[PDB]
């Protein structure tokens, strides 16, 4: 239930370069039909008006 | 023993009893005031040193709802009361608007008024009590204060003015205003309307005003007969000297800067002015502080701003009185949510959702009066960067929550009924952009929300928030206040509504002098921006647009 | 009256939409992203002013979610969102670590960042688009910030890296990486993994950095477009003349003193040197501060341990490049606990324990995107005395929240399946003393508790914090970094993981030059660390134990 | 690596382990007690230099428990614990009290130890063995302290006194007392009782301290076997020269003034001969601090004080020893409350109101030995005005928790058994004015409003807070002692109870030399103090009223 190490050296292993791997596996697309957009380009009713005073 | 100073008298229907000499005596005063069975217990402790280099009056309003007072255990977790909740927070909010302002000019010394609910009668609202209580207490308390305030709350039933109507005939009334005053003059307004006219809503003002002459009256008799004597305070003697020389070296140069047309050059050169004189003054004598400059020459900048619009002169806008900023109204821009609207007036902007929900969404207020379902809720977002600056976010302060229950007050008018529409409804309303009033934009915003989300309203509501400079005789009314044109207010009201009466207003007047008549001129000036603006929004949406839940 | 400038472009399988110059125009810049059909509308406000005397860079980025985003009414019981949660903490997280670096050299005025989620697609993660909009609203205020940055999720599906993985995909995902950097060089890296090779995380980091550089490209389009002037700020000029006296004082003495093995006479004779050097410069002028004549000893100090690291010579501790400090294992420490271990690597360390709970012990989080129930939950307490300091107690800051989270990253590869063990498992890891990365340590407690509560891991994991020191061509990777080694770490990257494979990779890069040989032999050389603690662990206790609770 | 010293030795009917050395080695001193599978490990971090013009001791004492220590997933919403609770301010206050006053005269370093309980066993509380623990530490550290103590807490079953009872034990037991104590003198004592008599509440307090010496001695031996060397700390030297002076100045003026009956214009003779003897030392030399003149001003005026109280001569009111203040009575208040009374002796007073309920409005506390249901509730505010003052509303620091505790334990001893009363009370005392014992008052007004309530009480409790000066062999007991003769309180204790026995004991000497007899004197003025305040309070009410809800 007890273990203690002093102060050692972890030098680090020797390295072997992975051979590249291969897939066929092709990502589904996304299905996104809506406006995307959250700005106030996207806006359904617009209207302004110019500095003015009361008719 | 101990000896009790009572006083009772008749308000309207009920028995008004003020208590005072018995309970925390170590205040500067207590008093506790019992209508019929509500009683709340409020003191007032003013410190009699100011401190330091104190520039601003701290002045603190607490108002505390203990749960016994109902005869109820708290149903918290921890079964005691905590952090005030938001209507505890509007009522102190409530208590301070109308006795700030009655403080002499340069009395900077530190005043807390703590109001207490120590027993409630289910009918009887406990915060016209409470109002009451901080009048008498800072009347008795020697601090000084300019007259005892009163406080009305009025309602309209049967096409009659009721005052301080129960919950049960609140009910059935088609209005709720508090209206408080001191013996001369009006000094504050809250209301909440289903669509009044602006008569039907000064008759409330001036018959609360007059009801309430009896409180003011019984308040001066108990001063009379058991009032602490009154402090020696005496303002700081103001540098008549400094106000000269600051005057002639930079009054007429700034005078002459506020005839610039554009923003930008003409800051620039105020800003040269006020470091010419500043300059040069303080070369003179090192001994003369740069802030009591700044404050001079800001107070003369007011003053030639104040006489400007005063003499009829453009603003520092360059708009006239009665010219309402830009408007720009747009709905339909968050693409997820049930409903949205972005509303620009001039520089200020709210962007506003609106979310549908179902019966289990609606909050649940365990209140003193009794338990509430909330089904409309309105929430407010004052961000920092809506004033350009950097801050700490997601800590609402008391401004934006008393602005955040003006824009629910302002919109629930014309709120569907439950039968027609059975849904929970929540708008939050984001200030992107705050020069003026984000309260009023809130308002505008919820409505486009509302119908872009397909809530079926009864009507558009629009808000606007105005303003009156009074000087002798001689009154201007301005029309989409700025925020950098507050110190013009010696009236400064908010009113909201649709094509067909007023659903909320909101006066704060800080004068003497304002009579009815120049209120009808105002509210016909209100009237006129609201319905220029309600115009404006009716040419992008005119109806619910259909949606789902 | 308003017109927006929109820039819309192809970020993998979705379309993002840069919408700016129309809403909340008082700020610095203000931004609304869209990615798919999620909104987060980002501004940023800097002062133009730095605070007088003003010594460290402050910068906050305030992240908000809003329920109204997903179509819903918040279920907390006063119907509002109120503090941030430890998710929304993280991601504010996220968006500093990239930024805080790219501000210049003496930049100390006050920076903040507000990102508002205000619409949210379910499958399309909210924070990329919270960091492209920081990104952008960065680049088009004009303050000093050196490059737009990308930020790309990443994810392994059927051994091909996915770029911006859906909900759905990182279900089947053994990886979840967020790469953030600029046009040059990858900045931040944060990622979870399911016991992948190093190599397959390295090319992750290089497919989320080929994948940014578009919505770099576009972001640069967009401040050409619509970009505010840039600042004029200048670095505040340095004091050479006195950076080369207290350097021809003290640089000779403070390397003869980095020679001595010893540390508590080494600091004596530092202190002296430092005092006298003080004393010296103070005789010669009275008016040098304090102060600055200290911060200047500290910076020959660090250059000194840089100059000492970089050529050769034992770290200041004496250890060598790949030496890792003496461990200690205990497994068993408290009497009536499920599962407890004590866990020391030199200075630090750490108590961990392991309960186990019963299926309604699990936590329920309503996050924007879903509900979620986690059965796994990682709490982790660093109190003041762990560095020997008084301070406040019981109050977790956003360091504190992120490392937890990086370690239960580094702990939650291992944990067994809801098939296997039916039961909720909470890990609380206290921090009794940290002289090093206490996050790691409490990855081989984490391992070692839940082995000793009987938790059915896959395998033990155990992790190691290193840096990496660069100048021009020459590079030192330093294992098991000090916290007085802050400084030397041009990079610095966590590893946590098993024998097998990696579980958790951090990396901050500081620098520009690290290529993908460099990255590899670091992470070779924390493989080695790894597996001697790990052997090391195994030594104590090498399978869980028979228990149930 | 690691090596731990252990110190084992038996109290009683328990083992307890002190550990110390392996764990937080960068604190101060670090401590892991353990008494029959109850481990709490403690940590003091201390400050080796003062911060210049601190004028107060600042110490802080932390209690935290861990629900992982009794085997269970917090039951709070983020399943992590939160603030401190109720019950963990009140064993952090139990802690500091004994431990304050043995630091030495002019220590103002800043001190924190904290107390984490890591593992419960049921049957034994973590409060003695956090007591234990945090002796143990400072005792280890070095900091200048003036001895280790030792706690115990004390049961009364079939007429015998037993050390440490068990949870199942203390059911069937009449008291529940804590002493601690150092090896020569009793510091603190804190007891709740069914009403016993003095004899058997001080043999209990002897009994506590005679069996708490094995604690002293082992933690001696701990120190001796694994303490750090001594702090080389030194007071600051005093001024005698400025003393001397200000006395000679000052002292017979000071001594002469305090002759005069009249509070006001003592008070004003005293701020006179204040004011010309700092003016005439400022004037000679200006170097001397106006602080350090005011300082040495209220020295010598508690000086005066208290040799006039020791002397024989009446006391600052004109009250002699054995005398209470004026007392009023009043039941029913309040209108729509439950129970009400307003209790007032002298300046202080307290408003108290009883609440009845259900069964469902009992709290529920999820505490670590097990879930606990409360039907007696007692809430205790103290606002800012009871004294005069302006601050925060709703705030309770620690010592209005510890008053609030009590005031609940003085009062618990009479509370109607459940069978008898099935009803949830909630008592709320509102402290109004505070110049003396507001918890005594407060459970003066607690019995007498539950009996206007109709709570079936055994019998009417009162407390009285008194205090004992003492100068070599003379000894004066004072009753009802100010909120300004603190200082003339070398053992302060506050004894609640009924006409037939004591209910609740708190005792916090601060000098040596008390024995047995020196208690019995003091404990009898104090029956006779409480029997005239039962016995005027009889007169307004005496028995329950017939008003159950």
């Amino acid at each position: 239930n007890h273990a203690t190490a002093p102060m050692t050296r972890a030098p680090a292993p020797e390295y072997v370069p992975e051979a590249p791997r291969h897939s066929d596996w092709q990502r589904p697309t996304f299905a996104f039909e809506g406006k995307g957009a959250a700005g106030g380009h996207t806006a359904t009713h617009h209207a302004s008006a110019a500095p003015a005073r009361p008719q | 023993m101990l000896n009790p100073i009572v006083r009772k008298f008749q308000y309207g229907q009920h028995t008004v009893t003020l208590e005072t000499g018995m309970m925390a005596r170590q205040a500067t005063a207590a008093v506790m005031v019992s209508m019929d069975d509500t009683a709340v217990f409020v003191t007032v402790v003013g410190q009699k040193k100011a401190k330091p280099g104190q520039d601003f009056f701290p002045l603190t309003v607490n108002y505390q709802e203990r749960t016994y007072a109902a005869g109820r255990i708290p149903g918290s977790f921890f079964r005691r009361e905590g952090r005030p909740s938001e209507g505890e927070t509007l009522i102190a909010r409530l208590i301070d608007r109308p006795i700030r302002p009655l403080f002499p000019e340069g009395f900077v010394n530190e005043v807390q008024v703590i109001a207490t609910v120590v027993s409630v009668n289910p009918q009887v609202n406990p915060d016209i009590v409470a109002m009451i209580g901080a009048s008498a207490a800072l009347s008795l308390s020697g601090i000084p204060f300019n007259g005892p305030i009163g406080a009305a709350r009025v309602g309209y039933i049967n096409d009659q003015y009721v005052l301080n109507p129960t919950q049960d005939e609140l009910k059935e009334s088609k209005l709720d205003l508090v209206v408080a005053g001191t013996e001369a003059a009006v000094l504050m307004v809250e209301s909440e309307a289903q669509l009044l006219s602006e008569d039907q809503m000064l008759g409330a003002v001036v018959f609360g005003h007059e009801q309430q002459q009896v409180v003011i009256q019984n308040i001066n008799e108990l001063v009379k007969e058991a009032g602490k004597p009154r402090w020696d305070w005496q303002p700081e003697p103001v540098n008549e000297a400094l106000n000269a020389r600051v005057a002639a070296l930079a009054e007429a140069r700034l005078s002459d800067a506020y005839r610039i047309t554009d923003k930008q050059e003409r800051y620039a050169q105020v800003d040269v002015i006020k470091s010419e004189t500043i300059a040069t003054l303080l070369a003179e004598d090192e001994t003369l502080d740069e802030n009591e400059l700044g404050e001079i020459l800001h107070a003369i900048e007011k003053n030639v701003v104040r006489s400007r619009v005063l003499a009829g002169e453009p603003r520092i806008d360059g708009r006239e009185k009665d010219m309402i900023r830009g408007l720009d109204v747009r709905t339909g821009v968050l693409p997820r949510t049930h409903g949205s609207a972005l509303f620009t007036r001039g520089e200020t902007q709210a962007l506003v959702t609106a979310t549908l929900g179902t019966a289990r969404d609606a909050q649940v207020l365990d209140e003193l009066m009794g338990e509430r379902t909330d089904t409309f809720l309105f929430h407010y977002n004052f961000p920092p960067y809506s004033v350009g600056e950097t801050g700490m976010v997601g800590s609402p302060k008391r401004r934006e929550i008393g602005h955040g229950r003006l824009a629910k007050r302002g919109v629930l008018a014309v709120m569907p009924d439950m039968d027609k529409f059975p849904y929970t409804v929540r708008v939050v309303s984001e200030i992107t952009e705050s020069n003026g009033s984000s309260s009023m934009a809130s308002v505008c915003g919820a409505s486009l929300a509302l119908m872009d989300a397909g809530v079926p309203i009864k009507a558009a509501v629009a808000g606007i928030a105005m303003g009156l400079v009074k000087e002798g005789d001689n009154y201007v009314v301005l029309s989409d206040i700025l925020g950098d044109e507050d110190h013009l207010g010696d009236m400064d009201f908010k009113v909201a509504g649709s094509r067909d009466g007023i659903s909320a207003l909101q006066m704060d007047i800080k004068i003497e002098g304002i009579t009815k008549e120049i209120m009808q001129v105002a509210l016909n000036q209100a009237k006129g921006a609201r319905l220029h603006i309600l115009g404006v929004m009716e040419q992008a949406i005119n109806a619910p647009r259909g949606d789902i839940s």
